[PDB]
């Protein structure tokens, strides 16, 4: 019984519910966040379930404000509620203080919302991990938010099934470039480790979506990488894994 | 949502209410405090305790002031005492210093705080506060008075009583030590001597907290030039005054 | 009805007079307009009588509750703030004109609050209806660096001249001198203006002059015993 | 979550019956006895304290006896906290009646109102009952002296002699044999004392363990003197009846 | 609180309505028999307990209007909430629609009252069953209704509810006739006394009888009266 | 008479003096008896340091 | 019932086991702090640990700025740390607004304390599993440390430590003030109090520290600052040259 809910406590410091929420996020697809010098670059592995689908017509990276990219894994519907909530909170701050929200401020807000869902009998703690960042005027920042309401700064973060492949390769990238790398050069890097993170997920086929927010390419807005730039990334990675 | 509005205190099949039976045990797992009622004054004395010896003890209060004539002292839980002292004061101002523009008599203050315990016995989302309070105070018309409010929400006046874990032994000691006229000077020596049979701890003014609702002090008045009112009848005894009395036992 | 407060660098004197009026009829010959928010914070009130007295009660309670939870002695500025918010939500329909004088762990003070929510600073303030007359006196004989002995003369004479240049003023001058580091000193009836002139004829009448049409006896003092 | 841990104590048993009401009735025979005996000239209310200690102050205590108004007083037996509440509810109701009609409440009306209050707590809201039993002594002109008991369910019946609290069955048997329709108040005082001497749950029965109060027509001009006695007037009338 | 005290049962019931009917079974017994120009409700009172004030205590027949009586069996405490609603509706009818209530309208109201505490959350049904009898105004037809804690209402020619009602109901098939009531008021009273003497027994002091005649005349017959009526039945039997 | 009023640790000392008396009467059969009774009154933990040194 | 410690209900032993379970969950970050009162300052030192190379080291933090005079040091899980950081901020705005001076630390100890009681009195609120150390320098009470705990109990301190290995620190502090024979070190400058603090911590925890494994917060008169890794580096060399 004391292993069933969130308002319970147990004399092991465990609160079994919340730990079970990580297990939800562990069924998700790989999502990485590459922190570069100029901004942030997200990419998500998007499973192609069937050849019946209409392709490139589902976005798992949703914008909050005009400058904070948000991409999440775990329960897809559950995550859509958390993003809607952070779009309310962004909009409240934009009115009350007439500037686009800082990212350490966006962090406070979301952080509070999921923490809330471990203190009542009548709620369930959300089982999603978010990865969100952008450019504000104090510079680019990146945050990963655990379903437990835990978060930290990050020069590279990931979550998903293929968080195993992805993490080791991010170590490789801070030891390649310990003085950082360009946001343009990092499009090709997000392609490379999303492809490698589909060797823990090779029972299907997938589509790669890449988006960026960097100061120096997009004027500090959260945009998608699209057209011919996007296929250069696909080819690059495709040839390394062959 | 929430749906905790169902009582969490219920009658037991054997009768008596389980949750208040549990709370009273808890009072005898606490610190020890006693009060003696004298002819011309009232004394309460209790032990100060902390986790480590490197903690202070002057920043902690287990004799607390409700009114300038009425102090309280507890045995039971520290956290649960702290909140109810504040609520005791809040209701003493809002329902008697606004509507009669003065402080309430001891019997009247007792009764107010007994309602607050009562709704911690009734309704959902509450469990009883696990304290027993002494409320000794003085009002003019019934003179000196000593009460005990319990976990259950009843009150009792007493002529001398103790609460805490060393309680059963302490009331036996005070049975032979009570007298029909006891002076406040004499009583002070009594309470110390009883709580010395009840406390092993290094016995100074700094660990034994003494408070009297003795007699009025026009120097704690805070103003002069009004002869009509008189000062606090409560007076918290700091370490120096208790140190002389240590030596006189 | 006049109030002076005279701040000096030793303490503070705040004085006001005991005549209250209800229009041309003198409502009360002695009434204490010096209220004790706290023991160390005395104020006086001018303006509407029923609104000064009642709101020194509200804040008197609220400041004592406050100090007990803080386990430190009151600030003056705490009194001033409580008042400010309270007045402002009625939007000036409580016509309180207070001079909030007080010693605290920051030193001697003198503040003003007016009947709209406006608050002013100064080492000399004058307020109320007979203000104008007390103010005139002050500026000629003041200087900073008074003692309590200088200050007490100057304030009380401005109140005495306020009687003689205002019609709401009159009767006894009460003064309270609150020093730092001491109990506040309510030197009531520091200055008597005048003693009421001796009348030339006794007016106590013969007994049985009035008539009684009926009478009855009721003693409400007891309910019927055994 | 919350619905899971919900007690549900306000549902019927298979018998149609309310377990918590019975549990309340069970626990009041753990509190002291309060007796009412109706004389023709007055009403004696005689209560035996459920506490006593030589270190107790039981002299300012009116811990069983309460005035609801100057014409209707109660004897309380049960959990004192729940009881205190109803006591100031009752005062509020008496004064309301008095505000609107400018006439004191009859005993019939105030006993029906308290009873409906109780009824609500057992009927719904998932609460536990208020476990109290009141013996109402009161005077009104319309029906005279009237004596009443109410129980935690919220049901009332009038009585000529009643006992509540500890040894209810016992006190009832006794009362039936030593009652007479019309008595003086003294004879009643005596009888009140005598029943408590045979039912006392300690062998000894003393003044300091009696709270004792009457309402007497020894007030002239057809008025009723509510008297709550001092324990030193109790001491004399207890030596009178020869108990002590 | 908004949590259910009514949990649906797979049986095709709700448990609490079945529990509420038992509670009614354990209650004191009421008979209703209507004449041609009267109604008669007889009810058992347990007066078996001694030194009971009976003067000041209300009969188990309550007038709710000047021509509508309500008698009841089951939880005595609970009943009083129904009696306070019903007295309130009776005035409301005069206020907004004018004239006194009809027995039918009032019975329907009661029906919807007990019904409500089934279907709502936060509440358990009332285990109280009523016999509502009376006259409609401008009329002289006795109309005798029964409402039951299921929140189901019925008209009846004669009915009984309470403890050991079955024993009286079999007697009423056989001594009251669907076609012909007994036509004098007096005989109707004695038919109901004679019925009461099956289960109640134990002397004639536990019998109480309220008789209502149209034109707003509710009078309750005292013990003395009953004593004479019972003795007659006794001698003839 | 003070053994019904047993509550004082100042009865430790009385047993200790009775022990001393039998000690110089030079019997240690009875010396032990009163020594046992001294340890029994001093089993109370509210006794001074000086009496325990005794 | 089998429910007896799912809610904040007494046991046959007359105890709140539920609340005790909070104190077994104040030791999950396994960070340790020690905080000492100088003569005209307060100093609080805590450990910093990063589990990966891939976090940003700056943001990892346990010493949270509440007022500009009241620092707050958190032992126990960072989700409940934040909720505790927020509530406190709320009361600090609230006090200035209504009383017209900045919040005293003393008063923050009782508000946040009484709030804790309210979480163990509702039968649907789970208490924060954070021990807060509040450091300040007051002018009315002098330098003070107030420790609240998940129960809502609190007391003052002359020095205090918190953390799972905090017994060890208790030995150092007890021995230290035994020799001085006073509750506060007679030292008129904050520099040499940072120097002292680190020394007892090196003795107690048995490991010497570096710049990137420390986190230091200092309360002076009338301002609260945190020192960066560079200012901490200077302090460490000067212990060696004593």
């Amino acid at each position: 019984g004391y292993d069933l809910s969130n308002s319970v406590f147990s004399p092991d410091g465990r609160n079994f519910q919340v730990e079970y929420a990580v297990k939800a996020v562990e069924n998700g697809t790989t999502s990485i966040g590459i922190k570069c010098n100029d901004g942030v670059v997200f990419a998500v592995e998007k499973l192609i379930t069937s050849k019946l689908l209409v392709p490139q017509k589902n976005v798992k990276i949703q914008v909050v404000d005009r400058h904070i990219g948000c991409v999440y894994s775990g329960l897809i519907p559950d995550g859509r509620h958390l993003v809607n909530r952070g779009r309310e909170e962004a909009a409240s701050f934009k009115k009350l203080y007439k500037t686009p929200i800082p990212i350490p401020a966006f962090a406070d807000r979301l952080g509070q919302y999921v923490q809330a869902h471990t203190l009542y009998n009548s709620v369930r703690p959300f089982g999603v991990s978010t990865i969100f960042g952008g450019v504000d005027k104090n510079g680019a920042h990146l945050y990963m938010l655990e379903p437990s309401g835990s978060y930290w700064g990050y020069k590279g973060a990931a979550t998903g099934k293929g968080r195993q492949s992805a993490k080791a390769e991010l170590e490789k990238l801070v030891d390649h470039h310990p003085e950082g790398l360009s946001a343009r050069e990092a499009v090709k890097q997000a392609a490379k480790i999303i492809y490698l993170a589909h060797e823990d997920n090779k029972e299907k086929d997938f589509e790669l979506e890449i988006s960026w927010c960097s100061l120096s390419e997009t004027n500090g807005l959260h945009k998608f990488v699209k057209g011919d730039l996007l296929q250069e990334a696909i080819d690059f990675a495709q040839k390394e894994i062959n | 949502t929430d749906r905790y509005s169902f009582s969490l205190t219920t009658f037991s099949p054997s009768g008596k209410l389980g949750q208040i039976d549990y709370a009273l045990t808890a009072v005898k797992q606490g610190v020890t405090s006693l009060g003696i009622k004298a002819t011309n004054g009232v004394v309460i004395a209790t032990e100060k305790k902390s986790s480590s010896p490197l903690a202070m003890s002057e920043t902690l209060s287990k004799v607390s002031l409700l009114t300038p004539d009425i102090g309280a002292v507890y045995s039971g839980m520290g956290p649960d005492y702290r909140v109810l002292v504040d609520k005791s004061r809040k209701v003493a101002h809002t329902s008697y210093k606004r509507i009669y523009g003065e402080y309430p008599p001891t019997k009247l203050l007792v009764s107010e705080v007994a309602k607050i315990m009562q709704e911690a016995t009734q309704s959902g989302g509450v469990r009883p506060f696990g304290v027993s309070l002494l409320i000794a105070g003085h009002d003019e018309f019934n003179g000196f008075s000593l009460y005990q409010v319990d976990p259950s929400g009843s009150y009792f006046p007493w002529k001398a009583t103790a609460i805490g874990k060393g309680s059963v032994a302490a009331k036996t000691f005070l049975e032979k030590r009570w007298n029909d006229e006891l002076e406040l000077e004499d009583a002070i020596h009594i309470a110390l001597l009883t709580l010395k049979e009840s406390v092993e701890g290094e016995f100074n003014g700094d660990t034994i907290e003494l408070a009297i609702i003795g007699d009025e002090n026009p120097d704690l008045l805070g103003y002069t030039g009004i002869p009509t009112d008189k000062g606090p009848r409560f007076r918290k005894l700091t370490s120096q005054e208790i140190n002389d009395r240590l030596e006189a036992l | 009805t006049t109030i002076v407060g005279v701040k000096f660098n030793n303490g503070v004197v705040i004085a006001a007079d005991t005549r209250s009026t209800q229009g041309p009829i003198v409502a009360d010959k002695n009434c204490a307009k010096l209220h004790r928010i706290s023991p160390k914070i005395w104020c006086a009130g001018a303006g509407t009588a029923a609104d000064t007295e009642a709101v020194t009660q509200l804040i008197g309670s609220n400041i004592e509750l406050h100090s007990l939870y803080t386990s430190r002695e009151p600030r003056v500025v705490s009194a001033l703030q409580m008042l400010k918010q309270h007045l402002f939500k009625y939007q000036g329909h409580i016509g309180a004109y207070l001079i909030v004088a007080g010693v605290d762990p920051t030193g001697s003070h003198l503040f003003s609050i007016h009947a709209h929510g406006s608050t002013d600073v100064g080492y000399y303030l004058s307020l109320g209806s007979g203000s104008l007359a007390a103010m005139a006196v002050l500026e000629s004989h003041w200087k900073q660096d008074l003692t309590k002995e200088e200050a007490i003369k100057l304030a009380s004479d401005a109140i005495q001249a306020g009687i003689w240049n205002d019609l709401g003023s009159g009767s006894n001058v009460d003064v309270c001198v609150m020093e730092i580091g001491k109990d506040a000193e309510y030197l009531r009836n520091y200055l008597t203006p005048n003693v009421r002139e001796e009348k030339q004829k006794s007016y106590k009448f013969p007994r049985g002059t009035t008539a009684v049409l009926k009478e009855s006896i009721v003693n409400i003092c007891d309910i019927q015993e055994e | 979550g919350s619905r899971r841990y919900d007690s549900r104590t306000t549902i019927f048993s298979p018998e149609g019956r309310l377990y918590q009401v019975e549990y309340a009735l069970e626990s009041i025979s753990h509190a002291g006895t309060a007796i009412g005996i109706m004389a023709s000239d007055g009403i004696v209310l005689a209560a035996e304290r459920k506490v006593t200690s030589t270190l107790l102050e039981q002299d300012t205590s009116t811990e069983k006896l309460y005035k609801l108004n100057d014409k209707i007083a109660v004897a309380v037996a049960g959990l004192t906290a729940d009881a205190e509440i109803l006591i100031n509810t009752a005062r509020i109701h008496a004064q309301n009646y008095l505000k609107t009609y400018n006439e004191d409440i009859p005993v019939e009306i105030l006993v029906r109102r308290l009873s409906d209050i109780k009824q609500g707590y057992t009927q719904h809201g998932g609460l536990r009952p208020f476990g109290v039993s009141f013996i109402y002594a009161g005077y009104d002109d319309r029906y005279g002296y009237q004596l009443y008991t109410s129980n935690p369910s919220g049901n009332y019946t009038g009585w000529k002699a009643i006992s509540v609290g500890a040894n209810t069955s016992a006190a009832q048997t006794l009362l039936q044999m030593d009652y007479k329709d019309d008595m003086k108040v003294d004879d009643a005082i005596e009888l009140a004392l005598k029943t408590l001497s045979k039912t006392t749950d300690s062998s000894a029965l003393t003044y300091d363990r009696l709270e004792f109060a009457t309402i007497r027509k020894g007030a002239n001009d057809g008025e009723v003197y509510q008297k709550i006695f001092k324990p030193q007037e109790i001491k004399d009338i207890l030596v009178k009846t020869g108990i002590t | 609180y908004d949590r259910a005290l009514s949990i649906f049962s797979p049986d095709g019931h709700i448990f609490q309505v079945e529990y509420a009917l038992e509670a009614v079974k354990r209650g004191t017994c009421a008979v209703g028999v209507k004449g041609k120009n009267c109604v008669v409700l007889g009810c058992e009172r347990r007066s078996t307990l001694k030194l009971q004030d009976t003067r000041i205590t209300p009969s188990k027949v309550s007038k709710i209007d000047s021509h509508v009586v309500l008698s009841f069996s089951g939880l005595n405490a609970d009943s009083r909430i129904l009696i306070e609603k019903a007295r309130v509706e009776a005035q409301s009818h005069r206020l907004t629609l004018e004239d006194p209530v009809t027995v039918e309208y009032l019975t329907r109201y009661v029906a919807g009252v007990q019904q409500r505490y089934t279907q709502s959350g936060g509440v358990r049904p009332f285990g109280v069953s009523t016999l509502i009898a009376g006259f409609d105004p401008r009329d002289d037809e006795p109309k005798l209704y029964q409402t039951e804690p299921s929140g189901i209402y019925s008209s009846w020619s004669a009915q009984t509810i309470g403890r050991n009602s079955k024993t009286v109901r079999e007697f009423l098939e056989k001594n009251y006739d669907r076609k012909e009531p007994p036509a004098t008021v007096e005989e109707c009273v004695k038919l109901t006394v004679r019925s009461l003497l099956e289960v109640v027994q134990t002397g004639a002091k536990n019998i109480e009888i309220t008789v209502v005649k149209p034109d707003s005349d509710i009078v309750a017959l005292s013990s003395e009266e009953i004593n004479q009526y019972v003795t007659q039945i006794e001698q003839e039997k | 008479e003070f053994k019904k009023l047993d509550d004082k640790p100042s009865l430790v000392d009385v047993h200790l003096l009775e022990s001393k008396v039998y000690h110089k009467l030079r019997n240690l059969a009875k010396s032990k008896a009163s020594l046992t009774a001294a340890r029994t009154a001093a089993n109370s933990i509210y006794c001074p340091t000086q009496t325990v040194a005794e | 019932a089998g429910y007896d410690r799912h809610i904040t209900i007494f046991s046959p032993e007359g105890r709140l086991y539920q609340v005790e379970y909070a104190f077994k969950a104040t030791n999950q970050t396994n960070i340790n702090s020690l905080a000492v009162r100088g003569k005209d300052c307060t100093v609080v030192i805590s450990q910093k640990k990063v589990p990966d190379k891939l976090l940003d080291p700056t943001t990892v933090s346990y010493i949270f700025c509440i007022s500009r005079t009241i620092g707050m040091v958190v032992n126990g899980p960072i989700p409940d740390a934040r909720n505790a950081a927020l509530r406190a901020k709320a009361e600090a705005a609230e006090f200035r607004y209504k009383y017209g001076y900045d919040m005293p630390c003393d008063v923050l100890a009782k508000r946040m304390a009484n709030l804790s009681q309210i979480y163990t009195q509702r039968a649907y609120m789970r208490p924060l599993g954070v021990i807060l150390t509040f450091v300040s320098v007051d002018e009315e009470l002098g330098p003070s440390i107030y420790k609240t705990d998940p129960a809502g109990y609190y007391v003052g301190y002359k020095a205090t430590a918190t953390g799972p290995k905090q017994q060890e620190i208790t030995t150092n502090l007890e021995n230290h003030f035994k020799k001085s024979k006073i509750d506060h070190i007679n030292e008129e400058s904050w520099e040499k109090v940072v120097e002292f603090a680190i020394t007892h911590m090196i003795d107690a925890l048995g490991t010497e520290f570096s710049k990137n494994d420390l986190e230091v917060g200092v309360a002076t008169k009338d301002k609260f600052f945190t020192l960066s890794a560079e200012n901490i580096e200077e302090r460490l060399v000067a212990i060696a040259e004593q």
